[PDB]
C-alpha cells in the first residue's frame, strides 16, 4: 500500500521510493534604466554704424 | 485466499509521507536520499 494524496497507488518492481516533495523555490528580477539628456543654446548678435 | 481474523482490521491510510523521515540522510550536502527504514511494514500490530 502507498497513498499519495488520498489516492491508492502501486509501487512498481523497477522504481526504489518515489515520495512527494513540496521544494518551493521561484525567483523574479526587475531591473529599470532612465537616462535624460537636454540642450539648448540661443546666441543673439546686432551690430548698427 | 481465506484471510480472516479481520486483516488490517480495516485500518486504510498509513501516515502521508513517512517514507521521507524513514529515509536515509546526508549532511555535507544537505539532501535526502533512499528509504532505509521501511516503515511499510506492520509486523502483525495493527496499531490505529
Amino acid at each position: 500500500p502507498h497513498y499519495i494524496l488520498n489516492t491508492r497507488f502501486r509501487k512498481p518492481y523497477n522504481v526504489e521510493s518515489y515520495t512527494p516533495q513540496t521544494q518551493g523555490k521561484y525567483e523574479f528580477i526587475l531591473k529599470e534604466y532612465e537616462s535624460y539628456s537636454d540642450f539648448e543654446r540661443n546666441v543673439t548678435e546686432k551690430m548698427a554704424s | 485466499e481465506d484471510s480472516e481474523r479481520r486483516p488490517s482490521c480495516d485500518i486504510d491510510k498509513p501516515p502521508p509521507n513517512i517514507e521521507l523521515t524513514g529515509n536515509g540522510y546526508n549532511e555535507l550536502t544537505g539532501q535526502f536520499r533512499n528509504r532505509v527504514i521501511n516503515t511499510k511494514s506492520f509486523g502483525g500490530q495493527c496499531r490505529k
